């Protein structure tokens, strides 16, 4: 019963005698009730409407933003019964002739717009109001605000207009031509937002109506005629166009005609339109390019008024158009950037000296668009480069610095703010084009950013500007360059430090440590003597840090330079090292300042100097030490980083109870739940441990142990069992009574040791692999305190009493002892490994073979002998003995098989041959690790291999060279991508084997390094599609009585190939040909199953790598997804067909939903019927 | 019907089925023949001693499978895969016939069916399956697993391999998780599929992509590791989608967003700090695609740059230092070029997400208002004082007309900026100022563009911003026709000895106020007097704005060898008339007749001297460093010669600069005042009587629009109104 008698008994409120409060009555009626605040009696809506017509004209319309901010949800709140006829009203009241009501009417129009068969009528009745405004309406006051809200509504009404854009264009044609441009100009900007979405035949009509208005038959005219013409046409140009090349060729001759014509706003208008010509158009403007080019070359330098009355000159605005005409060209086509080197950069060079100050800036600007475009691909400024392309555009801009600045050489004692700001931009850009260029010319520039540092009438952005420029020319040119103006360029920055605008103070100080950490290198001999300028350097950084109602800024920025002042002259500081120590070790405490402090530190310790850090020793260790405890990740690297620094640093001479309370803190951080922090805190306690053995005598308990329980974790990176390992090797040589080995095996072997049940819960394979890894790296760290126990182990563990664990830990260790430091000699565990290979159990099995592998690779002219023999004589355990050797290849050097290499080549082929494919595989990775010893002498065996001889052979070859892709860069990459013809050539040979080890070598090779098939993909993809075509030669139906699935052995290579093709998609997609691809997609839509699945996932990606081509297809694609969906599958089928049919419906389903998020196929009639029945 | 013996059938169709199991050999004749004898006789025979026909069967497979088992543990290692596939398959064909003949002998018995699921026949329609989930799929299950995981991790890395046999491994194992709640449910049970193989596939992939992203991110950038994660991603969805159950999908995509993104977005954080002082928008763009996966994972991101952009704002504001509060172009131009770039960079990089446009609006809110210049100014009202002199100097008359697109795009940034200011009231009385004194003096570039811009004030705040406005122009328009139309009586009569303009102003809506008095001089009486007694007989019922010191004019001199034309205000011409018969006057005297006030009359001495239009006492002495006492001297400089014929005096004054200023104050606490009272007391009457707390809360809500009341204000417009509530 709330919104029952609450709205009645306020309508009566409206009646004249509540003025005053009717402003707050209708604020009241919206409130938080918008959720059922609506019922019959549309009455009470009606005089809401005529009593809001009372919150307008009338009492000077005080209350009307807010009536109308109020109306807004009150307007929405009408129903459309009622909308229409609000709309009505809104529209007659617009008729009405009172400058008032037109606005309010106009503003709830557009709300009823933005809220929202009705609404189509709407607005068709308001689109036929706005046209008989604009036309009918003769007078000023309501074409204008017509044309205003029309152009407003058109920003985000673009497409529900579609029916009545035909007849809204004519209503704008005429309307560029009729006086008091201030409609004409509002016209043209309409026409232009108009012509965005106007259909595809409604802007061509529009644009050969345009052209034919626009000629005079070879006769001058007056140019007022042609000039809205022209600017519409620019209109047209800036906002679409991308529509109208083929009337380019038409327009663009009569545009350059009627430039020829004297008139400065004419010229302005035709050059602003063939600047969006030209970057809304590069192709079609092709052959066009020249001519205009020429007309630039004429008017930026078009001034008749100053040889070589202000407000009745406009020829500076020609030649800003001419400059910018010249930028677009230069940006839109880089293809010819060596001849703009010849005929475009002199020219703009010569007009650095323009008069003006935009023309200038102008010029600016497209010299530096210039600069960038010449810029080398990126992510190779490391190394000189070959004569190129590139070569011959450095070089001509290597020829052209002299000349820019000669030119620039005035400017930089300009007057002027904006010149100079100029200057140092347009310099910093070509010395980061061109570095170690600007070195000949220093002595004009340095004496440039005097002049720009003395300055102090003007603002302080021009002093920054120069400070910025003086540390980009730091960063870039040699130092040695500096050297003669040293004198003179360093007192005015240190005057800069003392200043009292802090931003400048910083960015003095940023300068100064940059240049003292540039001119006097660390790790070099100083060529340079320092004497002079180092006290005046000190002097005014300790006066700037030692003031402490300084801003936070100006704080760290003198704290750094300190700490950089100090590490590179810890020498020359000499009476103020002692103090300039200590006011570090303050700011160490603040919590402000704790972090550029630290690093300070850090720095101020790892310089070569050998500073005497003596008098912080025991405060900084404190501090850092009560550091660790908090609970941050970045602070916490930061003091581990500053203690291992210190303690390196240092070595002998620091206090122990320091070390023993910083020692107190460390067991809590190894962890695994952070590695790196772990890793550092194991780094410095084995630097401790080389330093000062003593400290660790009560510490070494729970430390051991933590370390235990981290390496109990299957996540642990090679560098924390580095560190562990290096840890462990101090430990045992520093011969403590504290840990001295012996302890870590066994306590990891504890749970394994009472593993007496093999049937319980095991670790997995990848588990295994990486606690036993662990385990075995740690036994065989320190050989000293194993070498005796090396022995032990494999006469206590050959005894079959012990669990499967202690024998798989016994052989990794054994092959860890041999590996790591020298081969175990071992001379009875040949035949105690032979033995043992033959377990039942494949873990054991595994272990074996790499054991054998890794301790033949140390051991290869004794035992290597000895598994050839073994092979030639027993073949019957070939699988694991090929696995060992292939393991001793990997891991011993080539340069200690060159001299037996061609001997285990006579073997391996030997047993080519076979029929088994896992020893062909092995065999393959075999040879392909055994051409790694010399690339360019075994290749061409293989390769007449390949050429001739059995298939078994030539498949092996294919395979082995196929896992000679290395991931990352490798020394037979150039004779890899030489000969890489021969090998991709083989798909010619009708054996299936060759043909599918070819793919899988090329699936690879595109996957890892598409260089090495990239420049012959042209060569290579339509043979490559030879595959993709299904043979029915291969398909054999076999009589399985009536029913029967064909059993095609051409499958896998059709797999292959589609796997390819993906990678090529993913990868190489700049070098295809969509259409074939979309064929070959089509092709391979109908074929097995998988290829179903793969391609419905290629034309997923290519929903989005190519919204048009598969726009244009999906009319043809449609059908047989249809036909996939809508196969209907009898349910007697078992299991198989029914999830089958279930995957590849949903499959299809979610490629029918990728094509249609593209609007576009949103549009016609197939697909939406589709989804209509699927949701039927 | 008939009852053959059944030992000797029994052994027919086993022999006939041992031999089916084989690879055919024979035509189809005996296929139908031997079956139909099965289908058309047998199925009492397979009905009640079917049940040992079916025993012997089972027993049959049993030992088939341990055969096939027993043959298949040899080597293996990784060919597992090959066999069991092949096997599965020709296992699944010859299973699959079978069941469709033999079948159909004790099928479609839904009836007996449901009686204790029909003895023994229940689910031995998948007995086959389930021999072969029971005899040779338990002990081969681990190596398959292991091998097909084995495979994957080696695809992981960068090989290649043939994917059809996981393919049919992962199908064989959906195809095994036989439905027994219901033979007859549309819908695959994925029991063993589940507890076999897709726990340890995702607890292997969230392993090896922890180890993998912890190690790149220990010896890499941030960048190179969002790149790698964002190709990992769809690389292992592409790997469900093909050789994978789909039930996973989904899943496992959780998984790989808790690895990849999610356990690193403290870094990733920090990382987006450091971009935004480098502007790398390519890659702001890949971590907020990154970063968009992970719910509620963007709130920290909207924080942080709405500081940035604020810290930002502040810094360039502050950049400009002292010269920022006498020179509107650098203020406006460092506020709308914060605005612009930040504003591109959330369009481009961010995708113009609603809270990333909330965030840019509520930090260029807080900086506008707020910052270096009116902290200084002490007064946060200068913010919009300056923004509105800064449309001044957009259309007053300038050597250098700006282009008339640049002036839209111009008008239009002032407007994106006015959006911002919170005390529009200011702007208001400003603007209204800067016009009238822009239409008086008619220094207007452009008509249309001044109309331009009062439209775009009208639509921005609504008719009240723009009444006032349209007022003044219709009464200079008004004006200007009574100007003609006084010309053509004129041209009908007496013609007035000197061409002068004079515009009549409605008092009720220019803000020009009287405050000096005047004496006219005996050249303009008689104009004066005619134009009264013409606006007497034409106008009645108003009171006529008769001011002077805003009239200026041009005038002629005889008293110079070359003839020269002066345009000056009212008070020099008064001044040059006087000397119309005595170029000698003192100070005192020139004060007591033109009733010029002393700083007014000193500044237009200064102004005479440095034009060397006059002369002191000693003509050799310098004009700033002597001062003009009343008594002081000034004379005719008769022989006045320049190069320029017209020359203009009626220069605006620094002293008067600064008392234009003290007028910009007392205008500011005009504003202070009206606002205060005739705004805040009027709404207290209008909401009446309420708790005194809430309508505090809910009055500073209906005045928003136009400014922000503060607490005090209100509290003391209260007291005030409590005699009245």
């Amino acid at each position: 019963s709330t919104a029952a008698f609450h709205i009645s008994s306020l309508l009566e409120k409206m009646t004249s005698s509540d003025k005053d409060f009717r402003f707050m009555a209708t604020s009241d009626l919206m409130s938080e009730l918008q959720k059922d605040s609506i019922q019959l009696d549309e009455d009470s809506e009606r005089k809401v409407v005529k009593m809001l017509l009372r919150l307008l004209e009338d009492k000077n319309g005080e209350v009307q933003n807010l009536a109308v901010k109020c109306l807004g949800p009150l307007v929405v709140k009408v129903k459309e019964y009622q909308v229409e006829t609000i709309v009505d009203t809104l529209c007659t009241n617009m008729r009405s002739d009172k400058e008032q009501l037109r606005d309010i009417a106009g503003i709830g129009l557009k709300t009823v717009l933005s809220e929202l068969g009705l609404a189509t009528n709407v607005c068709r009745k308001i689109t036929g109001q706005l046209t008989s405004a604009i036309a009918q309406q003769e007078d000023v006051a309501v074409q204008l605000e017509a044309l205003d809200i029309l152009s407003d509504m058109l920003s985000r009404l673009g497409v529900p207009l579609g029916a009545f854009h035909a007849s809204l264009l004519h209503c704008l044609l005429p309307q560029l031509s009729s006086p008091r441009l201030a409609v004409r100009k509002r016209a043209v900007g309409a026409l232009g937002h108009l012509a965005a979405a106007c259909s595809t035949d409604l802007f061509v009509e529009l644009a050969d109506h345009l052209l034919d208005r626009l000629p005079g038959p070879r006769v001058p005219t007056s140019p007022t005629a042609i000039r809205t013409l022209i600017q519409c046409l620019g209109s047209v140009g800036r906002q679409a166009g991308h529509r109208l090349g083929a009337h380019l060729d038409r327009l663009v001759p009569l545009v350059e005609d009627f430039c020829n014509l004297d008139d400065d706003e004419l010229r302005e208008s035709c050059l602003q339109a063939f600047e969006a010509f030209l970057r809304k158009c590069p192709k079609e403007m092709g052959p066009h390019v020249p001519n205009v080019t020429s007309l630039c070359l004429q008017y930026i330098k078009h001034d008749p008024n100053y040889n070589y009355s202000d407000d009745d000159d406009m020829s500076w605005k020609v030649r800003r158009a001419a400059a910018k005409c010249i930028a677009a060209l230069i940006s839109s086509r880089p293809d010819l950037l060596p001849d703009f080197h010849c005929t475009l950069a002199p020219v703009l060079i010569r007009r650095f000296k323009e008069r003006e100050e935009n023309v200038k800036a102008d010029v600016f600007t497209a010299y530096i668009v210039l600069l960038r475009q010449t810029q080398p691909p990126k992510g190779w400024l490391e190394a000189m480069e070959e004569p190129t392309q590139t070569g011959s555009n450095l070089h001509m801009l290597r020829g052209q610095v002299p000349l820019v600045v000669k030119a620039l050489q005035r400017q930089l004692k300009d007057r002027s703010v904006r010149a100079r700001q100029g200057c140092f931009s347009l310099l910093t850009e070509l010395a980061g084009v061109l570095p170690g260029s600007l070195a000949e010319h220093m002595p004009v520039l340095v004496s440039g950013i005097i002049f720009s540092l003395a300055d102090r009438s003007s603002s302080s952005t021009i002093r920054m500007d120069a400070l910025a420029f003086l540390q980009g020319l730091l960063g870039t040119e040699p130092a040695e360059a500096f050297h003669p103006h040293l004198p003179i360029l360093l007192p005015p920055v240190m005057a800069c430090v003392a200043d009292s605008f802090y931003k400048i103070a910083a960015e003095a100080l940023v300068v100064l440590q940059e240049l003292v950490r540039a001119l006097w290198p660390l790790h070099r001999p100083r060529m340079l003597d320092p004497e002079p300028y180092v006290g005046e350097m000190s002097a005014v950084t300790l006066a700037r840090l030692r003031a402490t109602d300084l801003d936070q800024e100006v704080k760290e920025r003198a704290i750094s330079c300190m700490g950089h002042l100090v590490g590179h002259l810890g020498d020359r500081l000499g009476d103020d090292l002692e103090p300039t120590l200590l006011l570090l070790l303050d700011r160490l405490r603040n919590e402000i300042t704790r972090l550029p402090a630290i690093k300070a530190l850090t720095l101020v310790a790892v310089s070569p100097l050998q500073l005497d850090l003596q008098p912080i020793l025991a405060e900084a260790l404190h501090i850092l030490a009560s550091f660790l405890r908090k609970n941050q990740r970045a602070l916490r690297l930061a003091t581990l980083a500053a203690l291992d620094a210190l303690a390196q640093s240092q070595g002998l001479s620091l206090p122990p109870s320091a070390v023993q309370a910083v020692l107190a803190e460390l067991p809590a951080l190894v962890n695994e739940s952070d590695m790196h922090v772990a890793q550092l805190a194991v780094d410095f306690l084995a630097t401790v441990t080389q330093a000062q053995p003593a400290s660790l005598v009560e510490v070494s308990g729970p430390v051991l142990s933590e370390l235990l329980r981290l390496l109990r974790s299957p996540l642990l990176p090679a560098g924390v069992l580095a560190a562990a390992e290096g840890f462990l090797q101090a430990l045992v040589g520093t011969r403590p009574p504290c840990v001295d080995y012996a302890k870590l095996i066994s306590l990891l072997t504890a749970p394994v040791y009472e593993q007496a049940v093999d049937g319980g819960p095991g670790l997995h394979k990848q588990v295994f692999h990486s606690l036993a890894r662990c385990v075995a790296a740690l036994s065989a760290a320190c050989p000293q305190e194993a070498a005796s126990t090396a022995s032990r182990l494999v006469c206590d563990a050959r005894s079959p009493h012990s669990s499967t664990g202690v024998k798989v830990l016994a052989f990794l260790s054994l092959a860890e002892v041999g590996q790591v430091a020298g081969p175990g000699h071992q001379r009875e565990l040949k035949a105690v490994l032979l033995e043992a290979l033959g377990s039942p159990s494949e873990d054991v099995r595994a272990a074996a073979s790499y054991a054998l592998g890794r301790v033949g690779a140390g051991s290869l002219p004794d035992f290597l002998p000895f598994l050839l023999e073994q092979i030639e004589a027993e073949p019957r355990r070939q699988y694991l003995l090929l696995h060992s050797l292939r393991e001793a290849l990997g891991a011993a050097q080539p340069d200690s098989l060159k001299p037996y290499a061609e001997d285990i080549w006579a073997l391996l082929f030997q047993r080519c041959e076979g029929a088994e494919e896992g020893t062909r595989g092995v065999v393959a990775e075999c040879i392909g690790k055994l051409v790694l010893v010399n690339p360019s002498f075994l290749l061409p065996r293989l390769r007449k291999q390949l050429a001739a001889g059995r298939p078994h052979t030539r498949s092996t070859v294919i395979t082995a060279v196929k896992f000679l892709i290395s991931d990352q860069p490798h020394p037979i990459d150039p004779l890899l991508k030489s000969f890489i013809g021969e090998f991709m050539e083989s798909l010619q040979d009708p054996d299936l084997n060759v043909r599918r080890a070819t793919l899988a070598f090329f699936n690879s090779a595109v996957h890892n390094k598409p260089s090495l098939v990239r420049d012959l993909l042209d060569d290579i993809l339509p043979l490559l599609y030879q595959e993709t075509k299904i043979r029915r030669d291969l398909i054999r139906e076999v009589e399985m009585g009536p029913f029967k699935h064909t059993v095609d052995d051409g499958l896998d290579v059709r797999k292959a190939a589609f796997e390819c093709m993906y990678s090529l998609l993913e990868s190489c997609l700049g070098q295809l040909d969509i259409c074939e691809f979309l064929n070959h997609v089509e092709d391979g839509l109908k074929d097995h199953y998988d290829i179903r699945m793969l391609t419905f996932i290629m034309v997923a990606r290519l929903a989005t790598l190519c919204p048009a081509p598969v726009l244009q297809r999906v009319d043809r694609l449609i059908e047989p997804l249809r036909a996939t969906c809508t196969a209907k599958v009898k349910a007697g089928s078992v299991k198989q067909e029914f999830e089958k049919q279930d995957e590849l419906k949903r499959s299809a389903m979610r490629a029918v939903a990728a094509l249609l998020t593209i609007p576009e196929v949103g549009k016609s009639p197939i697909m939406a019927d589709f989804s209509s029945q699927i949701r039927s | 019907s008939k009852q053959i013996g059944l030992d000797q059938i029994w052994d027919d169709l086993r022999a006939g089925i041992q031999q089916v199991y084989t690879r055919q050999s024979m035509a189809k004749s005996r296929y139908m023949e031997l079956y139909t004898h099965v289908y058309n006789y047998c199925t009492s025979v397979h009905q009640f001693v079917g049940l040992e026909l079916y025993k012997r069967l089972k027993e049959f497979l049993k030992n088939y499978l341990t055969n096939l088992l027993k043959d298949g543990e040899d080597l293996m290692d990784e060919s597992v895969l090959k066999f069991y596939t092949q096997q599965w398959e020709d296992y699944r064909f010859s299973s699959k016939v079978l069941n469709g003949i033999c079948a159909y002998l004790n099928r479609h018995w839904v009836r007996r069916e449901c009686d204790e699921g029909r003895k023994g026949i229940y689910e031995i329609y998948s007995l086959a399956l389930v021999t072969w989930r029971d005899c040779l799929f338990r002990p081969l299950n681990k190596q398959v697993t292991n091998a097909v995981l084995k495979l994957i991790e080696k695809e992981r890395n960068g090989e290649t391999i043939n994917t059809r046999l996981i393919s049919g491994v992962v199908q064989s194992y959906v195809e095994l998780g036989l439905n027994e709640d219901d033979a007859f449910a549309k819908g695959p049970t994925l029991t063993v599929y589940k507890e076999s193989f897709e726990s340890q596939f995702l607890a292997d992939t969230e392993r090896f992509y922890t180890r993998e992203s912890t190690e790149f991110l220990q010896q890499n950038p941030v960048t190179e590791y969002m790149k790698k994660a964002e190709a990992r991603l769809l690389e292992e969805q592409r790997r469900v989608q093909v050789y994978l159950h789909e039930s996973t999908q989904d899943e496992l995509a959780r998984k790989c967003e808790q690895v990849l993104i999610e356990k690193h977005l403290e870094i990733f954080h920090t990382e987006f700090q450091n971009l935004l002082d480098a502007d790398k928008n390519e890659d702001l763009g890949r971590m907020y695609n990154l970063v968009s996966r992970i719910q509620d994972g963007l709130g920290e991101l909207k924080k942080l740059l709405e500081t940035h952009i604020h810290n930002q704002g502040l810094a360039a504001i502050e950049k400009c230092g002292e010269a920022a509060l006498n020179d509107p172009k650098m203020y406006v131009q460092t506020v709308l070029d914060v605005h612009k770039k930040y504003n591109a960079l959330v369009m481009s990089a961010f995708n113009n997400d609603a809270g990333f446009v909330a965030a840019l609006d509520k930090a260029c809110g807080r900086f506008i208002n707020n910052n270096a210049v009116t902290k200084m100014a002490q007064s946060s009202s200068k913010s919009p004082e300056l923004l509105a002199r800064y449309c001044d100097s957009l259309l007053k008359k300038s050597s250098k007309n700006p282009e008339e697109a640049e002036l839209e795009d111009t008008l239009n940034q002032v407007m994106v900026v006015f959006k911002y200011i919170e005390d529009k009231d200011v702007f208001q009385k400003f603007y209204a100022k800067m016009l009238a004194k822009r239409l008086v003096h008619q220094n207007s570039a452009s008509d249309d563009a001044e109309a331009s811009m009062i439209s775009k004030l009208k639509q921005a705040c609504g008719f009240e911003y723009t009444s006032k406005l349209q007022r003044m122009f219709q009464d200079i328009g008004v004006s200007k026709d009574l100007n003609e139309q006084f010309k053509k009586h004129l041209t009908n009569s007496e013609p007035l000895d000197l061409d002068f303009s004079i515009q009549v102003l409605s008092s009720g809506s220019w803000p020009f106020q009287q405050s000096c008095t005047f004496a006219l001089p005996s050249e303009l009486e008689r104009s004066y007097q005619r134009f009264t007694a013409f606006y007497a007989s034409r106008h009645s019922g108003r009171k006529l704005t008769w001011l002077y010191q805003l009239s200026k004019g041009e005038l002629v001199t005889n008293c110079f060898k070359n003839r020269y034309t002066l345009q000056a205000s009212t008070f020099q011409m008064a001044i040059l008339l006087q000397y119309n018969t005595e170029d000698a006057y003192t100070v005192q005297q020139l004060t007591d007749s033109t009733q010029i006030k002393m700083d007014i009359l000193a500044q237009v001495l200064q102004i005479l001297l440095k034009s060397k239009l006059l002369v002191l006492e000693d003509e050799n002495a310098n004009v700033d460093e002597v001062e003009l006492k009343p008594d002081t001297l000034i004379k005719l400089y008769l022989g006045y010669k320049n190069k320029k014929l017209r020359v203009n005096i009626n220069v605006p004054m620094k002293t008067e600069q600064k008392q234009e200023q003290e007028t910009t104050h007392k205008n500011i606490e005009e504003d202070r005042k009206l606002l205060i009272q005739a705004a805040i007391v009027r709404i207290m009457k209008m909401r009446k009587v309420l708790k005194h707390q809430q309508l505090l809360g809910e009055v500073l809500t209906q005045l928003s629009s136009r400014f922000k009341p503060r607490v005090p204000v209100i509290k003391k417009c209260i007291d005030i109104l409590i005699e009245k509530l």
